């Protein structure tokens, strides 16, 4: 790997650096080095890892999204027959979106998944595997759509189930996980009930908590929390 | 799109 | 090259639907391959290419600036020594960049330039080589900075002698390059009079020639305009 | 930083 001389440290130190100049590929390829050095990683280690990522393949769905609604706007009667370059370049973005969150799993089943112990570690990466599964559903037509779609529930439903046992309900990755997962059933698994039951229930466990937080824990917890409402009242 | 984190 | 066996007309619609997406380093690659079909560019193509290598060149300015803010900030006095971990990322960054205005500057060189005849062309293409240059000059610290500079100066001078002879004083290509060889004079040559009368003479001959116009070449012509009243605003 | 295009 290009990045195996470089010191662990030093990749962690660039990739911070590559943070604040906004240039997320090379915050991610850093992260990826400091990953394959096979020592665990600390939380702000984990966070700096999803971040990189997140954004990376944020731009990539942004961008498939508009070239997809292009493609099927040429399928439309009446359209103009523009030959085979839309699909080609909507194509091209899905198989780099497709290699990016193969790189992210890949990471987490070699090896950061088998070595997570705690709670917070388990359950951060789990959602993570969630996530990326799902990234993969959006893009998905053919024959391993429905192996794909259970790949992702499979691994938010460990997280979940790790969260309920081991986090309070204020806690800010247990909400994270809530909330990303309550998305894959509105809008990969088809299950608009089940993403507003979770969205609420959620919500309501972490409010009849917040009574035992600091300040500071309270602004975390709440900040997540409103995302929860914003989405709820999107789906009513 | 729905929010995500 | 990659895009060789690309025809040259999907290369130019894939161009367009990179520029939808923003998918600028994409874009420059594809417009990279269309001029590699060695045909001269329409009006149309040429500002393609110009789009994608601006926007490409800009992010990584924008990076580089704030890299080297951080690396500044490192060398002051009572500043704890972190290693060279920031001088290697903003050569990082630095390497990249000179390389896109390498490639800018070599399609330019063979053979956009040595084919543009009339005026439209010509003046756009050799503007872009000042521009270039300029962005190499940013960052030019050592023996050849002397030498960059005036190549940006020559190119941008070359552009100037046959916008005022070709072209009228409202024309948007002549406004744009004045636009772009004033900030250079204020920002690469130590100038800033020679700027401030740049900007100021070009705006007024601009004015004096806004009745000849249609309403849309009119709003073409005030736009640019404006922004060279945003830059005198600033230097005054 | 100025405008330039
Ligand atoms: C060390 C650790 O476990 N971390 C770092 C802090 C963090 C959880 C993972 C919690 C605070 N935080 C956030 O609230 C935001 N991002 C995420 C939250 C939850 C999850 Cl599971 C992933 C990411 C970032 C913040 C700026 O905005 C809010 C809305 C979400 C960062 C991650
Ligand atoms: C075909 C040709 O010669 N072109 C395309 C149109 C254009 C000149 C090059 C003029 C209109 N235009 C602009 O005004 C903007 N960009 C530039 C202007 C001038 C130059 Cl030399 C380069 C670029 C884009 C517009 C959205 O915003 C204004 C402020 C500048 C595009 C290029
Ligand atoms: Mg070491
Ligand atoms: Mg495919
Ligand atoms: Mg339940
Ligand atoms: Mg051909
Ligand atoms: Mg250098
Ligand atoms: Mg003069």
């Amino acid at each position: 790997g290009a990045m195996g001389s470089m010191e662990r440290a030093s990749l962690i130190q660039k990739a911070k650096l590559a943070e604040q100049a906004e240039r997320y590929e090379d915050m991610a390829a850093f992260m990826k080095g400091a990953v394959e050095k096979g020592e665990e990683l600390s939380c702000e280690e984990r966070n700096l890892l999803s971040v990189a990522y997140k954004n990376v393949v944020g731009g990539q769905r942004a961008a498939w999204r508009v070239l997809s609604s292009i493609e099927q706007k040429s399928n439309e009667e009446g359209s103009e027959e523009k030959g085979p370059e839309v699909r080609e370049y909507r194509e091209k973005v899905e198989t780099e979106l497709q290699g990016v969150c193969d790189t992210v799993l890949g990471l987490l089943d070699s090896h950061l998944i088998k070595e997570a112990g705690d709670a917070e570690s388990r359950v951060f990466y789990l959602k993570m595997k969630g996530d990326y599964y799902r990234y993969l559903a959006e893009v998905a037509t053919g024959d391993d759509k429905k192996r794909i779609i259970d790949s992702a529930r499979s691994a938010y439903q460990e997280a979940m189930d790790i969260s309920k046992k081991e986090m309070p309900p204020t806690n800010p990755i247990r909400l994270g996980l809530a909330l990303n997962f309550s998305v894959f059933h509105y809008e990969i698994a088809n299950s608009p009930e089940e993403a507003i039951s979770l969205a609420k229930t959620t919500f309501d466990e972490a409010m009849a908590d917040l009574h035992t937080l600091s300040e500071d824990s309270y602004k975390d917890s709440t900040l997540i929390m409103q995302l929860l409402r914003d989405n709820l009242t999107l789906w009513t | 799109f729905p929010a995500t984190v």
